[PDB]
This record gives structure tokens, C-alpha cells and sequence, in this order.
């Protein structure tokens, strides 16, 4: 049985109009009864404009209130404060895919707000050690640059690395709309109930982009699978932090207790890690290593290990952050700790972005640390490794050809070389090159792939085990 | 493009259709729970507890 | 008692809290949650709360336990695992059914419901008894067939009463003593605090290898037990391999393995190959988790728990060391260790001595690294036990020059030296000789003339011919492959057969999944011998192509020396090497002609 019936209990919450002062984007209250750790508020401006926000510091009558959208025009004499009953907990249910919230959970659709099933708590629960098990699937993502090379394994963790002015926002709304298990396709359109669904997560986005976002995955089928959340960057920046937190948990509960095979996407981390920085200096607290706080490793840890199939439960949970290099050094604190927690990565790059190839996927320094897992005879197609490893090698050696170009010149190249520039000119402009609006199914980006690599004999293809040249290479 | 267009009446009203036979069932839900659901949210309104959160 | 006066994140102040200790771990909360204290101020101590605070209110009663961070010493810690704390995780898991750790679970360390067959030591009532004398032992499990149980090493005094053989449970008390007037019951448990080290009669000097079976490390780079290792934690370097030898084929009568902060996946696949992993003793008829008691974080728990990981499990193996039975520490990441320590400086805002690191990281790592070592156990009857700790590192950057690093590399005396290529390249265990070493080849050098008195010449001449070799590689792309001489290209050649059928080794395969040290020597012989044969016989015979070309069926035949089970019997297999060895000679006489 559901015993949910405590939530009929009413407490009592109190209103407070005894702020001594104003402090940047905080507020003091004195004489707040019982102090405990976290709460929310919702803090009434004189002139009558509702504000929400939240419960910083604790000790013997002591309560600090970090208001959302600042403090402005906040005075000591009648502004009242009214203190919910706890932490910030998301209204989920399971009909909240197709719907569009902000980053405080409310939708901002022409929807009502979520009919919820229960109110989860935000943060989470540490995951037993003795009830974890390995992602042992394939999350196809349409994107041949990412499902031949950097397949995603259901459950992993695998970032996305771009720069400021690089289209990542495209990729990740072509991944959201064209994500899918490779099942369907594998098991002859037989199986359906393993349903599939996506949490995508924008932070610090930019209004043209949400309104991008939105636009593009309303004007399709992915919003049915999709719930989305935006947080613009003139909006409050702790509902900046509190974007991914839902995105998780709605993730989290899908998953985990629907079954369900969930995605989730998040977008600019490097806003993210801007809005800790800002609310680590809130309080006084001294800044870390460029600025940063010195915890933010901890955080990234709680934010990315939300994730991959757990014991029992058959729903899954693969992560796709989405972040920009401030300086387009992996040095960076963001990039460097999302390396360090993640598996593996995937480059998008500035040169190939400026030469006019989208999605500018850069395979030779992006892995996927679990793409063994992805690969096999019923999991995706057989050839898929073998194909993968052969396609980068191939590029490895058209690329560094292409540099020997410009010294040794074209003539004194082997035919090794010459096949491989052939390659890696129809590669870098038939097979990574996609349309943003062009779904290839994992087993038809196989075809291009050995349609591409049909240039070099059988002896030529080192990489790739005779087994599978006796099938695949004639056609 | 207007094949493409010829049905966008079709879709309206199959999603007319949808909307009307969800909110059917959501009617008649609130129609047989509003008189416990209202009894139970006087109940729990109107009867406190005290207590003391010393412990 | 105790009463909560101001929370800030992990960190708690308790007022009108006097009496506690300095690391005295209290019950903080109506949850009970457990914290250690790490400041005084009159009555109000400062506690370091393990798990969240975000529950606790003001007033919340805080009970000192009345000792510091101690592990539960007795029978049943064997085949459990346990978190940094030790947290029966197992246990946590059957008593709530629940997918995540409840906060604030107190479920014993120890199962306190096992009935455990004891029978009494040579120790009888009247005696005088004083620490870690053995007053009875306790049939674990089929593998650890007595668990010799100590009385705690703080104690001593007149026995008074002792319950006779029978089953007890952990709560049973079995022991009553005297000293000065007033009794002590004990039971067949006992709290250890964590930090200080178990002590022994007399810590002796580490002579005894540390045979793996993995003939590289046991030959080239050998380990005694007692002693300590360092190895790389990097991705892929095949460190799987040397844990689950030390873990499967080593001397070791127990094994401890602590994983300090390492990945949740990492950690979900260490648990579920440990259980289905099985010995060698008998013919592998037993898992080693009957040997094995496991120390498992994921990436995020307690930081305490990942700062106090290694020191639970070198107490355990401390615990064993004093039953007279030779132990090996495995730590998963030391790495994440210092990370674990980093990061409680950084919340009690102590001063970042280098890159961060506290000031005491290095003497931390040399106290924690002597704590290992074979020593005689304290109290009666006499009996040798050994500590040895094999750790792993592994840098954030991978520059391996941060000071974790450099002090593990320091203070350890052997450094097997796991590489990323020859791991991508297939070569098995991927140990990279060229860095590697180890510092215990002159201690057992008296092991060896008891034993095996040619091994450390011929493993010296195999270091320094792999050695040349490596460096003729770089003449060879330098000036050309013919400007070789004779014996050079034998040296070459050598070296290439030692790399394809000494040093790698499959693991897999039933032949070489477990080399004796009689095996790794007879092999020794045979290598070395090969080399200073064709050495000779070119340098006073005609050129090195047609003996080496006509000669091809030795080379073959001390490649399949690698193929020779050991399960034949150690006399038949060092009598098969002899005939190997004859008529190696005999064919090298006909060739030289």
C-alpha cells in the first residue's frame, strides 16, 4: 500500500517580519524558533511582490535567507518572510515528460502546474556499494560521429567538451530528439515496453538558445520523452544551481522506480560552476583554486554519480553533460574534475567548426571509457568495434598526413597516404558530417562507415579481425 | 505542402478528442473524491496537534 | 548528556559536552549519527560529523562513546565487507531493504547473532594473562580454521573464569580477569582504536618473499612479506591482475583489501569478482573470500570513512598479524586517500603545506608504511605474524609528482611499475621493467643461499641483459640493424624471448596462472643459461645466424618451459627442467661444430 497519508498532516509555518538588515543578495532574520540546517522561504516585498528563497547559516537562533533575484527595495520595517516546512522538494510524477519547467521546478509552459505523485527530496541518498552493477547496453544518439566512434554505453557518464562560440547546443538538442535504444532496431520493432525517456537540463542558457530549446523540441516528438528544464542567465543563478538537482531527480525517479530508460542531458556546466563560485562567495568563505570553491569536486561527484543502472531496478540512467572551456584548456578546473569523474569525453573542435563541418565532433582526442560494454553480436551489430578502431586509425593517419603535406609534399607520400587523405576528406565530409536534422540509426551509420572504409583493400584494413572482412567488406 | 496542411484540422481534432476523453475520467475522479477529499483536508485542518520540539 | 549548540555543514558544536576525549567518537542526534570530536573548548567540543547534518536540530542529545575510532576485533569479520568505518554493508543492506545507506545505521560491525564453536587455550583459571595472549581459539570458516583470539592488548591480569568449549555469540562473556580488585569480562570480541598501532614483542626484519606466482615481480622485482609496495592505480593499467594474485596465489593466510575513494563502478566490479574468486591451497576448492575481509567506498561517502579506510584495514590485518598469520594490505587508491585528507583540511581550514596537501601527509604515509612489517606477537605462545602492504597510486594529472606519490615511492621499498603501453600492446602483467625495482633483493639474499643460492646472479645478469637490449633498441634506430655485432643480436634476441615467455605471463591459462618460485628459478636457470650459451659459443665459434637458425628447436623448447604445470609436483618439474637443461647443452656441443 502507498502510505502516503502524512501528507494530510498540516504544520504550522510562520511569518516573520523581523529582517534586522540587508546584506547583498542576503537577508538576516534574529528570532527564528528551533534552528535546522536547510529550509525555503517565500518573502513578501513591501510592495506586495512575492520573493522566494533559501536558509544558508545555523547556530543558536541564527538564520541567514539568500534571496532568489536579489534583495532590491528589501527594508527592515516591512518586508515578512513566511518559512515552509523544509528543504526544496520537486512535485514528480510520472506524467511529467512533455512538460517544460523553469529552474525552480515550475512549469512555465501553458501547462498547470504537476498533478505530483510525491514531493522528492532534492539532494539524494548515497547509493549502497553493494548494490551496484556495470552499464552493459547501448544508447544510440543518432549521431553517427558518436554511435560507429564514442558509443555511449547505457549508463555512462560521458561528457561533451566544446567552447564558448562552438554549437553545442545544437548537438545536444540533435542527441535529445534523436535518442533512442538500439533495441527497437535490433529486436525487429518487438519490443516497445522498454520505454525511453529524456531529462534535459539547460543552465545558464541563453534566451535565444531556450527559446531554441523549446521551440525545437515542442515542433517534435521529443518532448513527449522529454522533460526540460531551462534556466536563463538573467535569471537567479542558485535556480541555476538547482536546474540539475531537479533534472537528477526527475531522471533519478523515472529510472528508478518507473523503469524507464532515462538520458539526461545537461547544458554549460561552466554556468553552473560560475553560479557555485557566486554562492560559495556569498558567505565568507575563502575562494579556491581560480576562484573556484574548493569543494566544487565534491559537487560534480554528487551531480554526475546519479547515474547508470542500479541492482533490481531495470531502468537506467546515462549522462550527458554539456560544458564550454573557458580558455579551451583541459587544465581548467571544470573540465579537469568533469575528466576526473566522468568516463571518458567527447571534443568538439574550434578548427573543425571553423571549416565548415558540423557536428564537429573531434574523434581523435575523445573516448568513451565504456564503449566495450556498447559493443557485441546482440548488443548493437558485430562489426561495430572492429569498424570503430579501423575508421580511427584511418584518421589518425590521414590527419597526420595532412600535416606532412606542407613538408615533404604530396608525391613522396605512400599510397598508405594518399588512400588516407581520400579518407579523411570523404570521412571529415560525408560520415562526421550530419545534418542536424538527419537521424542515422546506429546500423546505417555502419554502412556508411564500411561504404567509406570500402576505399583500402582487405590487406590494407590492419585493425579489423578477418572474420569480420570475410562478412562486411563485400557488399 | 498542402497535403501537409490538409491535416492539420485532422490533427486538432484527434487531439480535441484526446484532451476531451482524459478530462472525462479526470471529471468523473474529482466528481467522486471532492466530497473525501474535502472532508479529510477539514479533518486534519481543524484538529491540531501540540507537541514540543525539544525532543 | 551532550547537547547540540551550532551546525555548519559537516562540522558540530556540542555544549555542556565535558568529559570527552580528544578523537572520542559520540552519537550525534536523535538519528545517532556518529562523529568525532577534534576541538575542546571547556564543555563544548567541537565533533566532525561523518554523514549529512542537514537533519539536526539545536538541543539534539549528542552520547560520548567513550572511546575513538576503533574496529570491532574478533570472529566474523572474515568474508564481510565493510565501508570505511566498517559498516557491515552487507548487513546494512539485509537488516532495511533499501537501495541507499540509511543515515545514522548503527547495525553492529561484528554479527552478534553467529554461534561460534570456541574452544579454550592452554590458559586456565588462576593464570596470569596479559595482552595478546591466546586464551582460546574459534572455528571461523572452512579456510581460516582457527581464529586464535587475543585478549586485548591494553589488558592483563588474573584469570578468573573461562567458559568452557561450546557455542558463544560475540556478546557471550568467555573471559573474567583480575587486576587490582576489579573483574573484565570479555567476550570473543574487542574494540581496537584505529589510529594507534597494534604492538608486537619485536618487529624483525622482512626476509620471506612475498611469492605472487606472477613471475616478473617474483624474479625480477620480488617482494618479502612484511615488506611494502607501490604500484600505479592509473585506468587500464592491469592492476586487476596483481590484486587478484596477491589476493588468489600469495602466501598470505589472509587478505585485506580497503578501497579508500575509488569510482562507484570500479568499486561494483572489485565486489562482485572478489566473491566469485577461488583459491589455489587444496586444488581450488575454497573462495579466497574466506580469506578476504574487504574495505569498499564509492566515490561519494563520509569523507571520514575514505580518510579512515586504510587505517580500519591495517588494523584488521594488525589484528591478524598478531594470530601469527601472515597478512597483505591491498589499498585500492592512496590517491583518493590523500584526496580524502585534502579535503577534511580544507574544511577544518589547516594550512595547505604543498599542492594542497596537509603538512603531515608525508609523515602520515611513513607512520601508516611502518606500521607493516613481520614482527613477533605480543603475549604467549610465541608465534610470527607479518603485515605487508601493497598500495596503489594514482594522480589526478597522471605527472606522478605530487607529494602523495613521491612519498609513497620513497618510503616503499618496491615499485612495480604498471604501464599503459604495454598493457594497449596485450603484454601481461604490463610491467614496465625499465622503472621498476626493488629495494628487498639484498635482504633476500639469505632466503635465496637457504634455498634457491643461484637466483639473485642470474636475476641481476637477466636486469642488466634486458637493460642493454633496451638501449641497443635506441642504437639500432639510431645507425642501422646491421651494424649489430654477433653478440649483440644475441642479447637482442634473448631479450625478446625473455619478454615473450618469462616476463609476460597469460594468468588465464592453467599453466601459468600460479609459477612457484622453484618454477620461476628453474626458468631462471634455463634464460640465463641460454644467453651465456650462445654467448660462448659465438664468442669462440663461427657467426650467430646459423647456430641461432640451426639451434631453433632450444629456443622453442625454453619457450614452452613457460607451459610446464606446476601441478606435476615440484621434484618432477625440477627434474624435467634438468633434462631440459641436458639436453640444451648436449644440442648447443652438437651445433658448435
Amino acid at each position: 500500500k502507498k502510505a502516503v497519508e502524512q501528507g494530510f498532516n498540516v504544520k504550522p509555518r510562520l511569518n516573520y517580519n523581523t529582517v534586522s538588515g540587508v546584506n547583498g543578495p542576503l537577508v538576516i532574520l534574529e528570532k527564528v524558533k528551533f534552528p535546522r540546517y536547510n529550509e525555503i522561504v517565500n518573502l513578501t516585498l513591501p510592495d506586495g511582490t512575492v520573493r522566494q528563497g533559501q536558509v544558508l547559516e545555523i547556530r543558536g537562533d541564527r538564520a541567514i535567507v539568500q534571496v532568489f533575484e536579489g534583495t532590491s527595495g528589501i527594508d527592515v520595517k516591512k518586508t515578512t518572510v513566511e518559512f515552509t516546512g523544509e528543504s526544496l522538494r520537486i512535485p514528480v510524477s510520472e506524467d511529467m515528460l512533455g512538460r517544460i519547467f523553469d529552474g525552480s521546478g515550475r512549469p512555465i509552459d501553458n501547462g498547470p502546474k504537476v498533478f505530483a505523485e510525491d514531493y522528492l527530496d532534492i539532494n539524494g541518498s548515497p547509493i549502497n556499494p553493494y548494490a551496484r552493477i556495470y552499464p552493459e547496453e547501448m544508447i544510440s544518439t543518432g549521431v553517427s560521429a558518436i554511435d560507429t566512434m564514442n558509443s555511449i554505453a547505457r549508463g555512462q557518464k560521458i561528457p561533451i567538451f566544446s567552447a564558448s562560440g562552438l554549437p553545442h547546443n545544437e548537438i545536444a538538442a540533435q542527441i535529445c530528439r534523436q535518442a533512442g535504444l538500439v533495441r527497437p532496431t535490433k529486436d525487429v520493432h518487438d519490443g516497445h515496453e522498454e520505454n525511453f525517456s529524456i531529462v534535459f537540463a539547460a543552465m545558464g542558457v541563453n534566451l535565444e538558445t531556450a527559446r531554441f530549446f523549446k521551440q525545437d523540441f515542442e515542433e517534435n516528438g521529443s518532448l513527449e520523452r522529454t522533460s526540460l528544464f531551462l534556466n536563463l542567465a538573467n535569471d537567479p543563478t542558485i535556480e541555476r544551481i538547482i536546474t540539475p538537482r531537479l533534472a537528477l531527480t526527475t531522471a533519478e525517479y523515472l529510472a528508478y522506480q518507473t523503469e524507464r530508460h532515462v538520458l539526461t542531458i545537461l547544458t554549460d556546466m561552466s554556468s553552473y560552476a560560475d553560479a557555485l563560485r557566486e554562492v560559495s562567495a556569498a558567505r565568507e568563505e575563502v575562494p579556491g583554486r581560480r576562484g573556484y570553491p574548493g569543494y566544487m569536486y565534491t559537487d560534480l561527484s554528487t551531480i554526475y554519480e546519479r547515474a547508470g543502472r542500479v541492482e533490481g531496478r531495470n531502468g537506467s540512467i546515462t549522462q550527458i553533460p554539456i560544458l564550454t572551456m573557458p580558455n579551451d584548456d583541459i587544465t581548467h578546473p571544470i573540465p579537469d574534475l568533469t575528466g576526473y569523474i566522468t568516463e571518458g569525453q567527447i571534443f568538439v573542435d574550434r578548427q573543425l567548426h571553423n571549416k565548415g563541418i558540423y557536428p564537429p565532433i573531434n574523434v581523435l582526442p575523445s573516448l568513451s571509457r565504456l564503449m566495450k560494454s556498447a559493443i557485441g553480436e546482440g548488443m548493437t551489430r558485430k562489426d561495430h568495434g572492429d569498424v570503430s578502431n579501423q575508421l580511427y586509425a584511418k584518421y589518425a593517419i590521414g590527419k597526420d598526413a595532412a600535416a606532412m603535406k606542407a613538408v615533404v609534399g604530396e608525391e613522396a607520400l605512400s599510397i598508405e597516404d594518399k588512400l588516407s587523405l581520400e579518407f579523411l576528406e570523404k570521412f571529415e565530409k560525408t560520415f562526421i558530417t550530419q545534418g542536424a536534422y538527419e537521424d542515422r540509426t546506429v546500423f546505417e551509420s555502419l554502412d556508411q562507415a564500411w561504404s567509406l572504409l570500402r576505399i583500402y583493400p582487405k590487406e590494407m584494413l590492419n585493425r579489423i579481425s578477418p572474420k569480420i572482412l570475410d562478412e562486411f567488406y563485400d557488399r | 505542402e498542402q497535403k501537409n496542411a490538409g491535416g492539420v484540422g485532422e490533427l486538432e481534432k484527434k487531439a480535441e478528442a484526446g484532451v476531451q476523453g482524459e478530462l472525462a475520467e479526470i471529471k468523473k475522479i474529482a466528481e467522486k473524491k471532492k466530497d473525501d477529499v474535502v472532508k479529510i483536508l477539514i479533518e486534519t485542518v481543524i484538529k491540531p496537534s501540540a507537541e514540543v520540539h525539544i525532543n | 548528556y551532550g547537547a547540540i549548540y551550532s551546525v555548519s555543514g559537516p562540522v558540530v558544536i556540542a555544549e555542556n559536552m565535558i568529559g570527552c576525549a580528544m578523537y572520542e567518537l559520540v552519537k550525534v542526534g536523535h538519528d545517532n549519527l556518529v562523529g568525532e570530536v577534534i576541538r575542546i573548548d571547556g564543555d563544548k567540543a567541537t565533533i566532525q560529523v561523518y554523514e549529512e547534518t542537514a537533519g539536526l536540530t539545536v538541543g539534539d542529545p549528542v552520547l560520548r562513546t567513550g572511546k575513538p575510532l576503533s574496529v570491532e576485533l574478533g570472529p566474523g569479520l572474515m568474508e564481510t565487507i565493510y565501508d570505511g568505518i566498517q559498516r557491515p554493508l552487507k548487513a546494512i543492506k539485509e537488516e532495511s531493504q533499501s537501495i541507499y545507506i540509511p543515515r545514522g545505521i548503527d547495525t553492529p560491525a561484528l554479527d552478534r547473532t553467529i554461534k561460534w564453536q570456541f574452544t579454550p587455550g592452554k590458559f586456565q583459571v588462576g593464570d596470569h594473562i596479559s595482552g595478546g595472549d591466546i586464551y582460546g581459539s574459534v572455528f571461523e570458516n572452512s579456510l581460516i580454521s582457527s581464529h586464535k583470539i587475543l585478549l586485548p592488548p591494553r589488558s592483563r591480569g588474573t584469570i578468573t573464569w573461562i567458559a568452557p568449549a561450546g557455542e558463544y555469540t560475540l556478546d557471550e562473556k568467555i573471559l573474567e580477569v583480575e587486576f587490582d580488585g576489579k573483574k573484565s569480562d570479555f567476550t570473543l570480541y574487542h574494540t581496537w582504536p584505529v589510529r594507534v598501532p597494534r604492538p608486537v614483542t619485536e618487529k624483525l626484519s622482512a626476509d620471506y618473499p612475498l611469492l605472487t606466482g606472477q613471475r616478473v615481480l617474483d624474479a625480477l622485482f620480488p617482494c618479502v612479506q612484511g615488506g611494502t609496495t607501490c604500484i600505479p592505480g592509473a585506468f587500464g593499467c592491469g592492476k586487476t591482475v596483481i590484486s587478484q594474485s596477491l589476493s588468489k596465489y600469495s602466501n598470505s593466510d589472509a587478505i585485506i583489501y580497503v578501497g579508500c575513494g575509488e569510482r562507484g563502478n570500479e568499486m561494483a566490479e572489485v565486489l562482485m569478482e572478489f566473491p566469485e574468486l577461488y583459491t589455489e591451497m587444496s586444488g581450488t576448492k575454497e573462495p579466497i573470500m574466506k580469506r578476504t575481509t574487504l574495505v569498499a567506498n564509492t566515490s561519494n561517502m563520509p569523507v571520514a570513512a575514505r580518510e579512515a579506510s586504510i587505517y580500519t584495514g591495517i588494523t584488521l590485518a594488525e589484528y591478524f598479524r598478531d594470530q601469527g598469520k601472515n597478512v597483505s594490505m591491498i589499498a585500492d587508491s592512496s590517491s583518493r586517500w590523500a584526496e580524502a585528507l585534502r579535503e577534511i583540511s580544507g574544511r577544518l581550514g589547516e594550512m595547505p603545506a604543498d599542492q594542497g596537501f596537509p603538512a603531515y601527509l608525508g609523515a602520515k604515509l611513513a607512520s601508516f608504511y611502518e606500521r607493516a612489517g613481520k614482527a613477533v606477537a605480543l603475549g604467549s605462545p610465541d608465534r610470527t605474524g607479518s603485515v605487508s602492504i601493497v598500495a596503489a597510486v594514482s594522480p589526478a594529472g597522471g605527472d606522478f609528482s605530487d607529494p602523495v606519490t613521491t612519498a609513497t615511492l620513497g618510503i616503499t621499498q618496491v615499485f612495480w611499475g604498471l604501464d599503459k603501453k604495454l598493457a594497449q600492446r596485450k603484454h601481461f602483467p604490463s610491467i614496465n621493467t625499465s622503472v621498476s625495482y626493488s629495494k628487498y633483493t639484498n635482504v633476500l639474499n639469505k632466503f635465496y643461499d637457504s634455498n634457491y643460492p643461484e637466483f639473485p646472479v642470474l636475476r641481476d645478469r637477466m636486469k642488466e641483459i634486458l637493460s642493454n637490449a633496451e638501449e641497443l633498441e635506441q642504437v639500432v634506430q639510431l645507425v642501422g640493424k646491421s651494424a649489430l655485432s654477433d653478440s649483440d643480436k644475441i642479447t637482442l634476441d634473448v631479450a625478446t624471448l625473455i619478454k615473450e615467455d618469462f616476463l609476460q605471463q597469460n594468468g588465464y591459462s592453467t599453466y601459468d596462472a600460479f609459477c612457484p618460485i622453484w618454477k620461476t628459478f628453474d626458468m631462471m636457470r634455463a634464460f640465463i643459461s641460454y644467453h651465456d650459451e650462445a654467448q660462448k659459443a659465438v664468442a669462440n665459434g663461427a657467426n650467430w645466424s646459423k647456430l641461432a637458425d640451426s639451434t631453433g628447436d632450444v629456443k622453442h623448447a625454453v619457450s614452452s618451459s613457460k607451459f610446464f604445470e606446476p601441478s606435476r609436483g615440484e621434484k618432477e618439474v625440477h627434474g624435467e627442467f634438468e633434462k631440459l637443461l641436458s639436453t640444451m647443452q648436449e644440442r648447443f656441443a652438437e651445433s658448435t661444430d
